[PDB]
């Protein structure tokens, strides 16, 4: 799992 | 050029309209378009360039990993001969992933990454310098899989130090960082016990402060946090 | 030309790998090239064919009414003027769909429809006319609207007349067929009680020859005449 | 729902 998404 | 006739405004007007319709090779455009107006981009704008082209290389990825299955169930026992078809076929996606993977760093490197001065854009683009390399290192199998290994290496701990010199170790930035570093090391590098100290400091030093946040920053850091955690799960 | 210099059973072999791969616009792109060698194109063929250009045009579909939402929402009252942007990337998308749609309408023309002698391939091509001429008319405006519809109705009538008379009720491509000439009746042509009525006979009709069929092919059937009655749910 | 797949 990676994580490439912000809020 | 291809877009250098549109306003910056206009192409993350349209980049935002790209998202919302799922069009995303036309999202990373635009703001490949946005990037090379020279002005440097904002927090939401950073976002729009990174989201972009995830989309477009995940599909790309995903592409290249079907393919390659193929590829490599037809070089086993008993496999009967299907000519050069597969390998063609991967060898071109791959070059098409190889070259989105090229563009995304040019606009780093040309000149997203030399005017970011504070932690958060510097941090955010050296991580994307990192995740851009590890998808060329996936792929990757001559002469040079070392240096791009070591390319990716190189951009991750640069941003892991100013993030721990700059950021509090809940910010999502710091905390996406160290998850794909992590998955660096795991799934790039042979370094799976790194991989999995990386990802458990990197958890237990968010919890602790996690204290100090707001509902709103505390939904956006525990959710990074559990990625870490399914890491974590998969990986012991 | 762009695959005129690769073999034929290369393409075809190149496409069934781009489906595997959900590369769908590589999985056209081949298939165009197969149809331009000239041969006629086998069952399996025609499949690939369709699949590749139904996924093309249906990412573009739905983008297309994602934006033409934005816009009207953006021609109400109250709503704040956002100036040329969403009329201008809908009209991109939309220019990108009908030259799809322009594509697979020059493949049948040039020149699977005139060589497509057998009621199966010929009833095939004259379906896909139509279905390509709805998705023209989906999105058309103008002066050529009534046209546009026209030609759709067109292919399809000229179709059910060749299946009614020369394929079983059960025969799945009579089916799809059916179900999507009372889909334009009813989204296209104003039309909902002949949807209505073309679906409930095209069921009945089916439901009356279940009986001949083999297990396989019975599967085939009735998964198509759930769609005729999920419409009838629908619409009724 | 239309049907644009066979098998
Ligand atoms: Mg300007
Ligand atoms: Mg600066
Ligand atoms: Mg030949
Ligand atoms: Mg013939």
């Amino acid at each position: 799992x990676s994580f490439x998404x912000f809020k | 050029g291809a877009m250098g006739s549109m306003e910056r405004a206009s192409l993350i007007q349209k980049a935002k309209l790209a998202e919302q319709a799922e069009r995303y090779e036309d999202m990373a455009a635009f703001m490949k378009g946005a990037v090379e107006k020279g002005e440097e981009l904002s927090c939401e704008e950073r976002n729009l360039l990174s989201v972009a082209y995830k989309n477009v290389v995940g599909g790309q990825r995903a592409a290249w990993r079907v393919l390659s299955s193929i590829e490599q169930k037809s070089n086993e026992e008993g496999s009967e001969e299907k000519g050069p078809e597969v390998r063609e076929y991967r060898e071109k996606v791959e070059t098409e992933l190889q070259g989105v993977c090229d563009t995304v760093l040019g606009l780093l490197d040309s000149h997203l990454i030399k005017e970011a001065g504070d932690a958060e854009s510097r941090v955010f683009y050296l991580k994307m310098k990192g995740d851009y390399y590890r998808y060329l290192a996936e792929v990757a199998t001559g002469d040079d899989k070392k240096r791009i290994i070591d390319s990716a290496r190189s951009a991750y701990q640069e941003a892991m130090d100013i993030s721990k010199k700059e950021m509090p170790p809940t910010n999502p930035i710091r905390l996406g960082l160290a998850l794909n570093f992590s998955v660096f090391h795991y799934e790039i590098a042979n370094s799976p016990e790194e991989a999995i100290s990386l990802a458990k400091t990197t958890f237990d030093e968010a919890m602790a402060d996690l204290h100090t946040l707001s509902e709103d920053s505390y939904k956006d850091s525990t959710l990074i946090m559990q990625l870490l955690r399914d890491n974590l799960t998969l990986w012991t």
